[PDB]
């Protein structure tokens, strides 16, 4: 709420109306990590970069394994940290800091996945969004049978 | 006379989507651009014209054309 | 005098100073450089009138 | 054979900023002569595109499915709606607007001729009109044909009727000018007849009414016929700038005369050493402040409603208020270097002509002015690239979660006693959104889960006496994989639910990075003291979505307690000391 | 010297009345003359006639409200207005209207003199309740063009007696528009398109003969100052 | 460009290391540096242009005239003032009024000081004043009239298109401007002037021969369609009768661009404020076929482009006339040598010179073997890379000079011919061509209508252009409408003589009173005509017919219509603006491709538009595509039509073939960055579902 | 009510204006007629006017001929402005031909039967004692204006130099309305027409040619119907 209402009352103060769903956008996709704290049972570095989702299902499989889940706290980081710091290298090494995340995927011998944009810009893919989705381009069309009845 | 003569909205309320919409009618165009350049091959699994056909357009108007007189339908694999 | 074709003016206040050579700033600096016969005869003016000016070509 | 060719096969065109979404629309070309692109100038807006030597790439779209998705996704007569704020983009302003203003405002200071006569239809209105004994706008009763749908207001005043009968299909007499019968034979015979001033605003919501009630196509007719008769009128319009057209205040001689008799007061009083300079240039900016104020309500009492310079800044045009009140009241006061004022503001208007100090100082804020709004420009689309980068890879890829959570959005705020006020920025906060739940008041939903907010559900709600509404938002939208089209609230760019695939991350990075431009903000003046003005304008912006600290930090307590301050002469102290 | 193509005025026709005139490729500059020359000579030269004054009876100028009627004398005024009649005395002749008793009155019921018909007689003029006491003697003059309302002297020889609007012409509206087209590689040849509506009493075509011959028949004064020559055909 | 002052360059301030600081204007500028004029790139304020009275320090500061002041009685003398002076001394105006003696007529008057704040001083206690109100501005910025009407961004505009507008056929001066003009190209080296004074003995359009009163015979040679480095004419007309007197320094011959030894860039054009059916709306212009038929706003355009004939390993080419495997009518235009006659049309495509490369790479296919068998080719096997005219591009050759090794002229090494060939056309207005006035207003053109649609005054004159008059409230620059009120003044003449008043009485005591129709009017930078002035001449200008004036005392004038022919509502302003024409032009900014060149280092298309290159698809464009969620078009615009080199090929087949567009491969600069990569040790390997690629 | 015929009134105030009087036009009709005619009058009417030229020394128009004081591009300015008339439809050359110091005006042309300069007056060259000037002005019969890009024919001829022709006669047309002294409610307007043409015919002439093409179209508008 703070941040929405901070970028929109800056943007309110000139005339540019800009919808909250896109700011809103941007705030999730800003929160979205999680720095955890004494992860001595989670079997992980404890005080780094940790994604929310992987977080939640080394809880989950850390829960199920009987072991006491390792604590976490929300970490609102910028949009430059955020961007670099992404599964897929592809992306980040479109951005800045070219150098260093090249040759972090070259010592950590990362692979990226390649769902995302940049990644599939760059290849020469069809992109994931729109059109490009598995559900749009794997439709088959044939003529009714009273349309070719019909010539 | 133009891109606008079929109307859009009909062929949103024929197919319920924007973008299987478009793959839908670039996919008929391709085919029937591609019953044009048989060459008198006479292949059967590629479908001609089903709408009357002026001498000289694009394929994608016929494909919108027959989209948008709703005789023809789909189905996903 | 008739250098110049008429032109009906609607200056209220004069001028008491002409607007000096519009290209002062390129043939003096290289006559200065060159230490021409220019160069020379502007030292002596400013000499004989006291302007400050030097005496040293480039 | 280029003719016979090139039709029905679509075209891109694209603009180099290329800002937002709309920097590239798919047009069908058409064979012209000259050298020039010609394009409509209803989209040149879109394009932040201006004839002045802008010029446009043309790209072609190849295959069959690239200039599939140019005639169904990207095409001109689609892009209605910009998905920054859901307003109307191709409506512009500069001319046709200024147009349908003079068609349709009221007969104020110009002599209406034949002013409060019956006629049979707006047949025999053009003909008394081109005859010459009517002008244009004159209250006059027009009798309209069967099928003409009556005003939002004139239904219930309908003609009184001893036997029962209906005017909504019937024909009816009006009492309107012939411009407004004009303007709604322009749009179509299912709308509403528009009995009012038109100006810009109002042609803004008229527009997005025929987007949101009406089909693509029917609304690209209704604002084409709108172009065309908002530049035929315009020709005829009565606008031109003569110098006599801007007309400074009688008034401002003497005002002005008073501000500097009290300033020479002020001067000899300086003079004495009884004020420091300092004191004496705040009270003197603070008084040439209320004089360049107090001008300019004289300016605006001065001027009618007859002369084209106000015709065309009322009407929302092209102008602002600021650049009519310096150009026939005083320029006021003009910022020096390195932000600040000086005390000597420009009293002379730029129709009377500035002297050449008051010009100088002119050039001092004009030259500030072009370098920011360089560097401010750099600076935006930086942003907007990182924008880009850190909101992309998010798609709407489910059509709806199984989630019933929302956020608690106000709905009613600032209500006076006895009645009740919705929020201001509803328009765009609570719009475009969907509901996480039913609304119950009485034991009887008002508005129905899984759906649209529009303008007639928020008055219903708010005229019903909710306070606050759960609207189901994308930050509590959890799901399997990325977000679904519910959780997201319906796309600003079609009017209708986002569809499944459509890159919300990308349109948002651009709506928020369209604007950089247009913020236009500098902080005026420190004060004297620096760090005490937090950032402002797109330095603000940025350090927002930076996460970083900002330069004036507040800090908040960590619990309720007693808090006493600690005033060491060295730096000062406080503590608080929570309680339990 | 001569014209690369010869024009030909084509007629399309949606409607009894409503008919649009599309003319075949014409040289540059000539659309726009020949449009608003063919409005103007069409609106306001076409000989016509309709009615000029009215006369109700027991009623007074200041007066608005007629007996046994339910509306008020302007919607009467207006209804009289938009009434069509085709007049051959020229000069003002009366028409008169009566009926007694509550009921529908129309244009059907106007007894016609001799020389002056009515064309539709299916459009209502007025409603009566109660006594019906509805006695009119309005005027039927030939006119050309449309004329406002005229006084002149005629509330002093009797007060019940009031003017009303004319639509003389035989046309309502003519709104024109042009439009470019592409011959022999020039675009800039200009298509005109008349779109002429026209009361139901004169075909619209007929109209625009009319029209046609009243300007061939004005600028034959041109034409008649010398015999010079022009490339046609 | 001789007077500019710049801050880039070795030893200075770059562009990447400047700030806010350094681009504001100082205080101390006022004389030394003009505010107004520098370009608006991204070097906003970094170059500025000299002051028109600014000197120079034999130290090398920047200077300023100044006339001294004693006891309040101002002196005709004048000293020069540095930057340092000016702060311990305080500065008067120039615009301070004076009595019948030199003495101050009001004791208040308006000064500025140290730090450059502009608080007054009563009395006698100033030292210095100004020598003209136009010291602040440059030359440049002082050709504006009503500059003082004018915003400083218009007027900083205004100032940056004058530096880039064309000359015409034929120049006509301003008929409203600063009378500065005259001095603007005397002091230009292109406008002869006379070296000793003397009589003309004859005259010809090349060349002027005057007998001077010593006795000499002196020539001055006329330089005649010669081209400039921007390809415009720089030809020049003689204005000196046959036996006139010549003194010193009097102009004999005019430049370009000059009328009369006074200055003139552009037209004179009657303008109508006033929307006309959309067709200059937001900025634009319309005018009339006037313009095109009369020949008023055209120049000569000579583009220079050449070849040379050079002896590589193969062999040396050679200049000849039997270009291979050609029709005859082709070399119907050509020499013995092989050059192209002068005065020869041209379009694109045709041969210029018919040079050919003595020897490419023969490996003939069977198919060709056999075609060459049937038909019979030529025993030199010779490629046709002969200069042939660009794409888009006609004139007539009206130069040819031809330099050779074997004769005694230089040559660069290894070449043996070079061959030079000048085309010039005379491009007319058309679409797409951007005008401009002097107030920092600009526009494309949009429509040259027919000369009976404009609307024409009460008179029958149609109006020379239409503008828009949204644009002077927003752009804040109404002094152009002061402009055209004052053109419209100088075209039909004043009588204003024993009026008595005030403005009556100015004009007559300056000599403004006596005006005949046509002549030009000067107003001074910051001493023009003011407000009242302009309304009492616009109510006594001098008949035309009937004895009746044609513009009302209001400024606007009674406006008819061409298309419609009733009158307009209400009254439209008139008057007669000096029209600019830029050099961004629509006749070199038109540039399309199919295919064309390709890029060597990476498999994309190339760019420029002498090259025929292709539009850079940005960043910005991927994002607005992604938006739009349309993957084919992108996808296809990113590998079909660029950077696929078995996708390009096959699509320009299927298309040609007309089947459809096949399905697209990988784009080459993706491999370009495997292969970098893996060069940096990185193991980058491409692995499908199923294994490695 | 009343019916009274247009009838055209000329009268002449100088030799080449003179001012066209239409009285009895019904109301706000006059305005539209004098546009009609005014549009006539200045797009399409019939004159000649030279369409190409040639000199002899001189291969293109950028050069200049050696004795005269302006170069060739103003001399195809001032050919421009040069008005005549011919009632040939084939193209008919002139002659032009000054030895010697001087000053060539238009009357120095030699044209043949059937084709006459009509302002003698106007100044081509200025001629020094070098001069030397033969000149074949080549006239056509047209209407309206054509550019030199639409005159070239022939390659060959490399001394031939096409220019744009203005065919027109017309300098200005203006018309406007008055109020008829007889008393109606129509208020009735008179017309005036004022037509200035150049030396090349008279105004009479020329107005009798835009009324034949006007009267010519309505025609043919009001044939095809009925
Ligand atoms: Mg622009
Ligand atoms: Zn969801």
């Amino acid at each position: 709420v703070h941040l929405v209402g901070e970028v929109q009352k800056v943007y309110n103060s000139q005339g540019v109306s800009i919808h909250d769903k896109h700011i809103e956008i941007i705030i999730r996709q800003m929160l979205r990590r999680v720095t955890i704290i004494e992860s001595g049972d989670a079997e992980l570095l404890p005080g780094e970069l940790v994604e929310r989702t992987k977080f939640e299902t080394e809880n989950r499989r850390v829960v199920q394994e009987g072991g006491h889940p390792a604590s976490g706290r929300p970490q609102l980081m910028g949009i430059t940290k955020a961007s670099l710091a992404t599964e897929s290298w592809l992306s980040a090494a479109s951005f800045q800091e070219t150098t260093r995340v090249l040759t972090d995927a070259a010592i950590n011998a990362k692979s990226d996945s390649l769902i995302g944009l940049k990644e599939n810009v760059i290849i020469g893919k069809l992109i994931p969004a729109g059109t490009g989705l598995s559900r749009y381009r794997n439709i088959r069309v044939e003529p009714t049978e009273e349309a070719k009845a019909a010539m | 006379e133009g891109i606008i003569n079929p109307p859009i909205d009909e062929l949103l309320e024929a197919t319920d989507s924007k973008y299987s919409l478009v793959i839908y009618a670039a996919k008929r165009a391709r085919q029937i651009n591609a019953y044009y350049s048989q060459l008198g091959e006479g292949l059967l699994e590629y479908v001609g014209p089903l709408v009357d056909t002026h001498v000289h357009e694009k394929p994608l108007s016929i494909a919108l054309r027959e989209i948008n007189a709703g005789l023809l339908t789909s189905e996903a694999i | 005098a008739s250098t110049a074709p008429l032109r009906i003016s609607f200056a209220k206040i004069k001028e008491p100073l002409e607007v000096p050579n519009l290209l002062a700033l390129q043939t003096e600096s290289f006559d200065w450089l060159l230490g021409n016969d220019a160069w020379k005869a502007r030292v002596e003016s400013a000499l004989e009138s006291g302007q400050d000016v030097p005496t040293k070509s480039g | 054979v280029l003719e016979e060719v090139i039709a029905e096969h679509p075209v891109l065109l694209n603009r180099a900023p290329t800002l937002h979404r709309l920097g590239i629309q798919a047009f069908e070309p058409q064979l012209v002569e000259g050298k020039a692109i010609q394009i409509h100038p209803l989209v040149c807006t879109a394009f932040n595109a201006d004839f002045d030597g802008d010029q446009m790439a043309v790209h072609l779209p190849l295959s069959a499915e690239a200039q599939a998705e140019a005639r169904i996704l990207m095409l001109s007569s689609n892009n209605i709606l910009k998905p920054a704020d859901g307003r109307p983009v191709t409506m512009p302003t500069q001319d046709m607007v200024l147009g349908l203003f003079f068609l349709t405002t009221d007969s104020e200071g110009r002599s209406p001729k034949g002013e409060g006569r019956a006629f049979g239809s707006s047949a025999e209105a053009i003909m008394a009109f081109d005859a010459g004994d009517l002008t244009l706008q004159a209250k006059i009763d027009i009798r309209f044909p069967v099928g003409t749908i009556p005003p939002r207001g004139f239904e219930p005043p309908a003609r009184e009727e001893g036997e029962p009968e209906w005017q909504q299909g019937d024909t009816f007499t009006l009492k309107t000018t012939l411009g407004r019968a004009l303007f709604n034979e322009l749009l179509p015979e299912d709308y509403p007849f528009v009995d009012y001033e038109v100006g810009k605003k109002q042609l803004s919501e008229i527009v997005n009414d025929l987007a949101e009630r009406y089909p693509k196509v029917i609304v690209a007719a209704t604002l084409d016929n709108l172009k065309a008769a908002g530049f035929f009128w315009a020709t005829r319009s009565g606008v031109t700038v003569a110098i006599s057209d801007i007309v400074v205040p009688d008034a401002k001689k003497e005002i002005v005369k008073g501000y500097e008799g009290q300033d020479e007061k002020v001067q000899k009083q300086y003079e004495r050493g009884l004020i420091t300079k300092e004191e004496r240039t705040q009270e003197l900016i603070a008084i040439w402040t209320k004089a360049t104020n107090e001008v300019a309500e004289a300016m605006n009492d001065n001027f009618p409603k007859t002369n084209p310079v106000s015709m065309m800044v009322n009407s929302g045009a092209r102008g602002n208020m600021m650049q009519m009140r310096q150009i026939a009241g005083m320029r006021g006061l003009v910022s020096n270097a390195k932000n600040e004022t000086i005390p000597r503001p420009i009293k002379a208007s730029f129709r009377e002509g500035l002297s050449v100090l008051e010009y100088f100082i002119s050039t001092h804020g004009a030259r500030k002015g072009l370098a920011d709004t360089a560097l401010r420009t750099a600076d935006s689309g930086y942003l907007t690239r990182r924008l880009v980068d850190v909101s992309q890879d998010v798609i709407i890829r489910e059509e709806d979660c199984g989630t019933e959570r929302g956020l608690k959005l106000p709905i009613a705020t600032r209500d006076a006693d006895g009645t009740l006020r919705k929020a201001e920025d509803v328009e765009t906060s609570v719009y475009a959104r969907m509901l996480a739940e039913d609304v119950v008041i009485d034991g009887k939903v008002i508005a129905p889960a899984n759906v649209d907010l529009g303008d007639v559900l928020i008055d219903a709600l708010v005229a019903h006496g909710v306070e606050e509404v759960k609207t189901r938002s994308i930050l509590t939208c959890e799901s399997q994989v990325g977000t679904c089209a519910m959780c997201y609230g319906r796309s600003l760019a079609t009017g209708k639910l986002v569809d499944i695939g459509e890159a919300v991350g990308i349109i948002a990075a651009q709506s928020i990075g369209e604007p950089g431009t247009q913020l236009t903000m500098r902080t005026f003046h420190t004060g004297g003291v620096a760090g005490d003005d937090i950032t402002q304008g797109l330095p603000r912006v940025v350090e927002l979505f930076e996460a970083r600290t900002p330069k004036g930090v507040a800090p908040i307590s960590e619990a309720s307690g007693r808090v006493r301050i600690e005033e060491t002469e060295k730096t000062k102290k406080i503590v608080v000391t929570p309680d339990d | 010297m001569l014209i690369a193509q010869r024009p030909s005025l084509t007629e399309e026709v949606v409607d009894e009345f409503r008919s649009r005139f599309v003319i075949e490729p014409l040289e540059p500059g000539f659309g726009y003359t020949l449009g608003n020359s063919l409005r103007r000579t069409l609106l306001s030269s076409i000989p016509g006639a309709a009615v000029t004054s009215i006369r109700i009876d027991g009623v007074l100028h200041e007066f608005t409200t007629v007996p046994g009627v339910k509306e008020d004398v302007t919607d009467l005024i207006l209804n009289i207005k938009q009434l069509v009649v085709s007049s051959e005395h020229d000069e003002p002749v009366v028409m008169y209207l009566r009926k007694q008793g509550p009921g529908l009155v129309t244009a059907a019921d106007i007894a016609p003199p001799a020389g002056v018909e009515v064309h539709n007689p299916d459009l209502v003029l007025a409603t009566l309740n109660g006594k019906g006491k509805l006695e009119m003697e309005l005027t039927v003059e030939r006119g050309r063009g449309y004329v406002s309302a005229v006084q002149n002297k005629q509330v002093g020889q009797e007060i019940g007696r009031i003017p009303v609007d004319s639509i003389y012409s035989p046309v309502l509206k003519v709104t024109y528009k042009v439009e470019a087209t592409r011959v022999e590689q020039r675009t800039d040849f200009d298509k005109l398109i008349v779109d002429v509506e026209t009361k139901q009493a004169m075909r619209p075509r007929d109209a625009m003969a009319s029209a046609g011959k009243t300007l061939v028949e004005l600028f034959g004064l041109a034409r008649e100052l010398n015999i010079d020559a022009e490339g046609i055909d | 460009h001789k007077r500019r002052l710049n801050a880039l360059g070795p030893g200075g301030l770059s562009r990447e290391r400047a700030g806010f600081e350094v681009r504001d204007v100082h205080p101390s500028h006022y004389g030394r540096m003009c505010p107004i004029e520098t370009p608006e790139g991204p070097n906003i304020g970094l170059i500025g242009s000299l002051a028109s009275y600014g000197r120079i320090n034999p130290f090398g500061f920047i200077e300023t005239p100044y006339r001294k002041v004693v006891e309040g009685q101002v002196t005709d003398d004048v000293d020069y003032l540095t930057a340092d002076e000016e702060d311990r001394f305080v500065i008067a105006q120039a615009n301070a009024a004076l009595g019948d003696d030199m003495r101050f007529a009001e004791a208040r008057v308006l000064v500025r000081r140290r730090g450059g704040e502009v608080d007054y001083v009563p009395g006698d206690d100033v030292d210095y004043m100004d020598v003209s109100p136009r010291q602040m501005v440059s030359v440049a910025t002082a050709m504006i009239p009503f500059l003082e009407h004018d915003d400083a961004n218009r007027a900083l505009m205004g100032a940056n298109m004058m530096r880039q507008a064309v000359p015409l056929i034929k120049s006509e001066s301003p008929l409203v401007g600063t009378g500065m003009e005259y001095r603007s190209a005397a002091d230009a080296g292109d406008v002869v002037k006379a070296e000793k004074a003397g009589v003309v003995q004859e005259v010809s359009a090349d060349y002027i021969t005057t007998t001077n009163d010593d006795g000499t015979y002196i020539t001055y040679r006329l330089a005649k369609f010669s081209r400039s480095n921007q390809g415009t004419s720089v030809n020049q007309k003689v204005i000196v009768a046959e036996g006139d007197r010549i003194i010193e320094g009097q102009v004999l011959a005019d430049g370009p661009a000059t009328e009369n030894g006074e200055m003139a860039l552009g037209k004179n054009l009657l303008v109508a404020f006033m929307p006309w059916e959309g067709h200059n709306y937001e900025d634009a212009i319309i005018l009339s076929q006037r313009l095109v038929q009369d020949d008023v706003l055209s120049s000569i355009h000579i583009e220079e482009h050449e070849v040379d004939a050079r002896d590589t390993k193969l062999g040396p080419e050679e200049i000849t006339r039997d270009i291979p495997n050609v029709s005859e009518e082709v070399l119907a235009d050509l020499d013995e040598r092989g050059i192209i006659r002068i005065g020869a049309e041209v379009v694109a495509g045709d041969i210029l010179v018919g040079k050919v490369t003595p020897k490419g790479e023969t490996e003939l296919t069977p198919e060709e073997r056999l075609l060459r068998a049937i038909f019979g080719e030529k025993a030199r096997e010779v490629r046709d890379t002969s200069l042939k005219v660009p794409h888009g591009e006609i004139g007539k050759v009206i130069g040819v000079r031809v330099f050779d090794r074997e004769e005694g002229d230089e040559l660069p090494p290894g070449v043996n011919q070079l061959v030079r060939v000048y085309v010039a056309q005379k491009r007319k207005i058309t679409d797409g061509d951007k005008l401009a006035g002097r107030h920092g207003n600009k526009g494309v053109i949009s429509k040259i209508n027919p000369i009976e649609d404009m609307p024409f005054l009460e008179d029958g004159t149609p109006v020379d252009i239409i503008l828009n008059p949204l644009a002077v409230p927003s752009r804040m620059n109404p002094g152009q409408v002061l402009e055209i009120h004052l053109g419209w003044l100088a075209s039909r003449g004043w009588d204003v003589s024993g009026l008595a008043e005030e403005w009556a009485q100015r004009l007559q005591v300056i000599g403004a009173d006596k005006v005949e129709p046509g002549t030009n009017v000067a107003t001074p930078v910051f001493d023009g005509a003011r407000e009242d002035e302009l309304a009492g001449l616009l109510q006594h200008t001098i008949p035309n017919r009937d004895g009746e004036r044609m513009v009302l005392p209001s400024g606007k004038a009674r406006l008819f219509d061409g298309r419609s022919g009733e009158p307009f509502p209400e009254p439209i302003s008139v008057g007669y603006m000096y029209i600019l024409k830029l050099h961004h032009l629509v006749d070199d900014k038109l540039h399309a491709r199919s295919t064309g060149p390709y890029s060597m280092i990476t498999q994309q298309p190339l760019g420029g538009k002498a090259q025929f290159g292709g539009q850079r698809f940005g960043e910005m464009e991927v994002w607005a595509l992604e938006a739009y969620g349309a993957a084919y078009a992108l996808q296809e615009l990113l590998t079909i039509k660029s950077d696929d080199v078995t996708g390009r090929v096959k699509v320009y087949e299927a298309i040609v073939k007309g089947e459809n567009i096949p399905e697209p491969g990988i784009p080459e600069s993706f491999k370009v960055l495997i292969k970098e990569m893996q060069s940096l040790c990185l193991n980058v390997e491409v692995l499908s579902s199923d294994g490695m690629s």
